[PDB]
RNA sequence: UGUACAACGGGGUAUUGUAAGCAGUAGAGUAGCCUGUUGUUACGAUCUGCUGAGAUUAAGCCUUUGUUGUCUGAUUUGU
RNA sequence: GCAGUCAAGCGACAUUGCUAUGUCGGCUCUUCCUAUCAUACCGAAGCAGAAUUCGGUAAGCGUUGGAUUGUUCACCCACUAAUAGGGAACGUGAGCUGGGUUUAGACCGUCGUGAGACAGGUUAGUACCCUACUGAUGAAUGUUACCGCAAUAGUAAUUGAACUUAGUACGAGAGGAACAGUUCAUUCGGAUAAUUGGUUUUUGCGGCUGUCUGAUCA
RNA sequence: AUAACGAGAUUCCCACUGUCCCUAUCUA
RNA sequence: GUGAACAGCCUCUAGUUGAUAGAAUAAUGUAGAUAAGGGAAGUCGGCAAAAUAGAUCCGUAACUUCGGGAUAAGGAUUGGC
């Protein structure tokens, strides 16, 4: 476990998106974000400058995995041109014509298993799964629609905002197939999904994290 | 929050200092809180806005002598009247010291009118509301608003009720008491 | 830089022309310039304007499917930008607009062929019916 | 900019002045914001308050839950229904004007937003970006 | 009396008097430091406004938030063909400022400068220099003593320069005479460079360069008599007003019993002239070079102009000025470019601009197509073609 | 008295929207002759092809390898 | 203020208990004063940081949008760096508004035998002259034309935010900064149609109704 | 000695709109 | 002729071409209009403008002197062949 910050953004998972393969991080700004994340995962995997539509909430209008990313329509050919460049061809890039462009509120998945809005069409869920080969079901957290942006998930544990119930948690973890926690970060913010980027081996949250949701984070994702 | 101004607690005191006697004339509804067909030393007339001053000092000359109406801004200022030269009746213009339900607040210039229902429908029971219209037995008083606007005919363009429009117009007939109501003692 | 074609008539949008439309049923609608922008307001089809090319492919006025067209579509799959490959595709897009220009100058002999047997037809007609002013003329 | 920005503020159109209402697009249970003030202008002579996408501006609820009604809260917002310049080079508008309430610190009143979301105010709004499902 | 309320004077009261200005050619007032360290260059250019176009550029600006974006934006295009030395002007220094000493011309002039010294130029017998060019010969002395006192006393150099009109689509046919002081080297220097120079043309790249910062110095667009709502912004009354409602109402107090000549009173707008500042040149242009509009990122051999030519004006056909943002004066106007006058240090102009795309679609309307090749594609053989 | 000027005309660029006329085994349907059961000949708003056709294009758009016409009308100015 | 208290000078400073009878107001406009609300620069304050109080020069700029008074009386909401106080016949009727005040009609209360009056409340009401200013021609300078200097007059920019500094100095904790560098925006001012919005007498192109040219076209 | 009706006096709601934000254009 | 109408417009019989005019379309005015988003936030005050306007069908509340409210209100249609 790990705490920095954006420019001054305690909302890591906004202007990041990290994997156990490569890592995304906003453009905008400075290099201390990136720094940040070289202390950590230096040049094991690859950390690229890239934007989304011209925002710098990239690690929101994006989701994948180890072996696959998505972007939005928004994004721009010079976008997908660059992330095709700075990452290898064993994470595959695809463009998605959904509705509904918030991928990585929209989506949260690991490695294994995925979670979407129900409001996505079957293509794209489709998509999804091919391209990611993860299994997608549509389910919400104790009526959280957007699930990319109320929970985390990892191939070693998950995290779901407080306000989910015992029956919801013992669904989403039998569904899942990881242990999961209800908590808060960034000192009681309630969307879990959004605040921080978590990955196998290292977890990013913002400053505000409190010492009691760090080590909760460390232990329901075995980070050490 | 009206009903009080400089230019109105004066008058108090001015007929204060020309009246040698208060007789009390507040409404009869809330004791714990006179009609012109039926019913020198200065006597002043003291209540709060609607209270029957105005019909009060009519009755006893028996005529429309001063202004009497429902709306509580019946005159900002007082005048001299006589009766068999005997008595000099002073009226004071309704002060409220430091709402809607009573006499003080005129209904049409508030900008949110439905909240009061509730109001006026805690004060009284269900029967006795029901028999001033006699529509419905109504739960979810926005939908008794509705169907009172529907009964009506108070509905704007397209063919919504005009909710706040009924619900102005009932707090008015609250004030003329059309829905009978009292405190118990 | 994108240029987006018209939803109403499919012509080239150049960045900084025309006006988009966002719907809440979150999808973008882009026109060219005011006047599109204006028909579409008035929730007319296109198909049933003459002067917008979605009537012209509905009613066969220029080729609607050929093969040419197939090598636009949206890549929604990247490219690694290899340096040949960029050469290659430049004289690939010259090439098949040559031919693709070709092809529609044949669709539109094709479809203007016997306009002239129907002029000569009414130049006869015309030229009999006319007997007192050729009369006059000589 | 008040708290909860992170970054420099574009100029666009004025879409709403004081007392213009906008559309609800969160679960909060309100349908309709009336605005009283815009935050972070700089009143003027004979100057009506105007906010834009992505401002934030003290609103009352008119319509909705009675609960939220006759108390100003601070509100952000997501449609703008008026022509703006983008950077990118297209003068896009939305269909209806529209905002949704939120505290000072940013944290969204609603667990979630419905319908399109500006680009230029879920950019400058973190918490308005992570509640909301579509972008554009 | 505090009439309650504070606001700014209506328009800014050192632009006054809001007069027409004496000529169509707005003469420079001050000119660069004129440090003597620096080869000998030019300080300015003349050049005519040729409408104006659309530009995307990859804005690099470390720190903004349109950092490694596509932003989009306007640029003034203004033709500036080569320009030709036809005299010399040396200034020596005064008490009561400074003074022309003399002036010295070519040995031949064009006809366009001719034309400038008449009025009746078809009845005129064309005497312009008859006697000068008879004394500039015969002994290489008369001009030479000229030169000579120039290098004595002169302490700042002014080269006479003219536009080719003939080569601009303008049908004016006259140029344009201007002087313009010399930088760089010393005095000496400056007319030793400028003598050499004499009948020959100057090209434009040699002064201006792609990213260099330049200032706009042309006459307005001119406007006639204008009412003081549109003069200086003044509010319009309620509505039907005693004797008009356009007007400022009240324009003075009874002492002082005189109208304040700072109460914006109606009258002439437009037609004064004017300097901007901090304008970034974004591409300089060629009139012998293909693809002039093209770019890194276009591959289009497609001229800057617009299809069917630029509004109310002709085809550049050579070397032109590419700058953002907009420039005082119309079309086909006369305009004069200047340095900075600064030494500029700002992050803006040490950006450089590198163009991704020029528009060069028909400014006659609502145009949908770069170049008639595209409008032929688009929409195929016509029923002309056979 | 010549990359001289002006009126037209040809192109480029734009605006609008498919012109008159012709023909139709399209055309809800209604009528003469006949003798069906796609009868034929008549009316028939519209639609189809010539036809992205037709019209305007500077009065403050660009160009002109063409046609026609114009190029000594009065006054004033001196160290 | 009342009634005392002592005393350098010829009674200073300090010291003892309590304690509306008027009509002016508002929209635009220009200028001026500082007795400085905000902005620049500084000193003293328990200034550890942050925030804050007072004091010194400094008027360039900025000093608002609204519930609401006809109003003279004058109170609240919100933004903003702040929303400081005044003058120019408490400027501004041949500038507007007559809002309020004030004719001729009329309604209610008091008095008056009466006509009428009010302590009173309501209603409806008739520059084309000179100069200054803003723009613009002009004879005389041997003639015309071009390029120039500048005596002089005016003068403008303004304010807050965002990254880095830096969660660093400070601080037991809470929290929390400088400077320099960099990026935007508020108000104001000068330009201009690149793109988009707006105007249609281009009566430019199409359609629609009544009517007329015998029908079509026009 | 209170229904209808009103160029009667005042308050409020829907539509609306250049009164305003903020003014701009055209025609005689 | 259109139209319920001698409402509004064109035409036939009949009667007129009479209002000083030539050039331009500067500001400001007189008369009439259009306008992106808000929809009274302007003003002493919804002053002016605007909005519905004819016909066919559904439907039409409180009050009431039962005669009225009433075209209440609010909704669906309007062309051509
Ligand atoms: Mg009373």
């Amino acid at each position: 476990a790990t705490r920095t910050q954006f420019e001054n953004s305690n909302e890591i998972g906004v202007f990041s998106k990290l994997t156990n393969t490569y890592c995304l991080v906003a453009v905008g700004g400075s290099e201390n974000f990136y720094s940040a994340f070289e202390a950590e995962l230096g040049d094991a995997i690859p950390i690229v400058h890239t934007t989304i539509a011209g925002t710098r909430i990239i690690g929101r209008m994006t989701a994948g995995n180890r072996r696959g990313l998505l972007v939005p329509t928004q994004t721009t050919d010079q976008e997908l041109q660059h992330l095709r460049n700075s990452l290898p061809d064993s994470v595959k890039i695809q463009r998605v014509e959904e509705r509904l462009s918030a991928l990585g509120n929209v989506i949260c998945c690991n490695d294994y298993v995925a979670l979407v809005h129900p409001d996505i069409d079957r293509e794209t869920e489709e998509l999804i799964s091919d391209v990611l080969g993860v299994e997608v079901f549509r389910q919400t957290i104790s009526g959280n629609i957007l699930v990319g942006s109320y929970c985390s998930l990892s191939n070693q544990g998950g995290l779901v905002h407080p306000q989910t119930s015992v029956q919801d948690q013992e669904e989403l973890s039998s569904l899942l197939q990881v242990p999961l926690v209800a908590g808060t970060v960034n000192r009681g913010s309630s969307v879990v999904g959004a605040g921080m980027v978590v990955n196998d081996y290292l977890a990013v949250t913002g400053l505000d994290t409190t010492a009691p949701e760090l080590s909760v984070i460390e232990s329901i994702f075995r980070l050490q | 929050s009206k009903g009080q101004s400089k230019r109105i607690w004066n008058e108090l005191y001015k007929v204060i200092d020309s009246s040698d006697v208060v007789i009390h004339v507040l409404d009869a509804r809330d004791p714990l809180g006179a009609s012109i067909t039926n019913s020198q030393i200065s006597v002043g007339f003291i209540g709060y806005p609607n209270t029957g001053k105005s019909s009060i000092i009519n009755t006893l000359r028996k005529k429309k002598v001063c202004q009497v109406a429902p709306i509580p801004g019946e005159t900002k200022v007082w005048q001299y009247i006589t009766l068999m030269k005997r008595i000099f009746l002073i009226d004071c213009p309704g002060i409220v010291p430091p709402i809607l339900f009573r006499g003080v607040v005129r209904v049409e210039h508030v900008t949110h009118p439905e909240q009061y229902i509730p109001g006026v429908l805690k004060r009284c029971q269900v029967k006795h509301l029901e028999r001033t219209y006699e529509i419905s037995g109504w739960k979810d008083a926005t939908e008794f608003i509705e169907i009172l606007a529907r009964k009506q005919g108070r509905l704007l363009k397209g063919g919504e009720p005009d909710e706040s429009g009924v619900s102005k117009q009932i707090l008015n007939d609250f004030n003329r008491g059309k829905i009978p109501w009292f405190v118990l003692p | 830089m994108r240029i987006y074609q018209c939803h109403f008539c499919s012509s080239p949008c150049y960045p900084g022309h025309g006006i988009m439309f966002v719907r809440n049923d979150a999808k973008e609608f882009r026109f060219c310039r005011s006047k599109c922008h204006k028909a579409f307001k008035q929730r007319r089809n296109p198909r049933k304007l003459k002067w917008t090319k979605a009537f012209r492919k509905a009613a066969g006025k220029e080729l609607a499917v050929d093969s040419t067209l197939t090598f636009a579509q949206r890549r929604n799959v990247p490219v690694r930008y290899n340096r040949e490959l960029v050469a290659t595709t430049l004289k690939a897009m010259a090439r098949i607009e040559e031919i693709r220009q070709k092809r529609e100058r044949a669709f539109y002999k094709n479809r203007m062929r016997g306009n002239k047997e129907k002029d000569f037809l009414r130049d006869k007609k015309l030229v009999e019916s006319n007997p007192e002013l050729l009369r006059i003329r000589e | 900019s008040g708290n909860g920005a992170q970054g420099t503020k574009f100029r666009i159109s004025l879409g709403l002045p004081v007392g213009a209402i906008m559309n609800c697009a969160d679960n909060s249970g309100a349908r309709n914001l009336y605005i009283i003030a815009v935050k972070g202008s700089g009143s003027r002579l004979n100057r009506l308050p105007a906010a834009s996408l992505g401002d934030m501006v003290m609103a009352t609820v008119k319509k909705g839950k009675p609960e939220l009604r006759k108390k100003v809260m601070p509100a952000i917002v997501v449609r703008q229904a008026k022509s703006w310049r983008r950077r990118d080079g297209v003068f896009l508008y939305f269909e209806d004007n529209a905002g949704v309430i939120a505290n000072p610190k940013g944290e969204m009143k609603g667990s979630a937003i419905t319908g399109p979301v500006g680009k230029e105010c879920a950019d400058l709004w973190p918490r308005v970006a992570s509640n909301s499902g579509v972008v554009v | 009396s505090h009439r309650k309320y504070e606001a700014p004077r209506h328009g800014h009261l050192g632009f006054l008097p809001r007069k027409r200005a004496a000529s169509i050619r707005a003469r420079v007032k001050a000119f660069p430091k004129d440090d003597r360290s620096k080869p000998v260059a030019l300080t300015s250019f003349l050049g005519y406004k040729a409408g104006m176009t659309t530009i995307v550029r990859d804005l690099d600006r470390p720190g903004s938030k349109f950092h490694k974006r596509e932003v989009v934006e306007a640029v003034t295009v203004v033709d500036t063909p080569p320009v030709v030395v036809v005299g010399v002007v040396g200034y020596v220094e005064t008490p009561r400022g400074l003074r022309s000493l003399t002036t010295v011309w070519a040995e031949h002039l064009s006809d366009e400068v001719k034309r400038r010294f008449y009025k009746n130029w078809y009845k005129s017998k064309k005497k312009a220099f008859t006697k000068y060019s008879a004394k500039y010969a015969q002994d290489g002395a008369g001009i030479e003593r000229e030169l000579a006192r120039i290098k004595k006393y002169a302490s700042v150099v002014r080269v006479l320069v003219h536009t080719q009109i003939r080569k601009t689509p303008l049908a004016q046919k006259k140029a344009h005479l201007a002087e313009i002081q010399l930088n760089g080297g010393s005095i000496s220097e400056k007319v030793d460079w400028a003598r050499e120079h004499f009948e020959k043309t100057v090209a434009v790249d040699s002064v201006f360069e792609q990213n260099e910062m330049i200032d706009a110095i042309a006459v307005t667009k001119g406007h006639g008599f204008e009412g003081v709502t549109h003069r200086w912004g003044t509010k319009k009354l309620p509505r039907k007003t005693h004797r008009g409602l356009r007007k400022v109402a009240c324009i003075g107090a009874w002492h002082p019993a005189h109208v304040m000549w700072s109460v914006a009173r109606a009258g002439q707008r437009g037609y004064h002239s004017r300097t901007s500042i901090n304008h970034k040149i974004y591409r300089v242009g060629k009139g012998d070079d293909e693809a002039n509009g093209a770019t890194s990122f276009d591959r289009t051999k497609k001229t800057i102009t617009p299809m069917g030519g630029f509004v109310h004006y002709g085809e550049i056909k050579n070397d032109f000025i590419m700058v953002k943002g907009c420039i005082p004066g119309n079309r086909k106007r006369i305009v004069t470019l200047r340095k900075s006058l600064y030494t500029n240090t700002s992050r803006k102009a040490l950006e450089e601009v590198s163009l991704k795309w020029i528009d060069t679609a028909s400014k006659f309307g609502k145009g949908r197509f770069q170049t008639p090749a595209e409008k032929h594609a688009f929409m195929g053989t016509l029923k002309k073609d056979l």
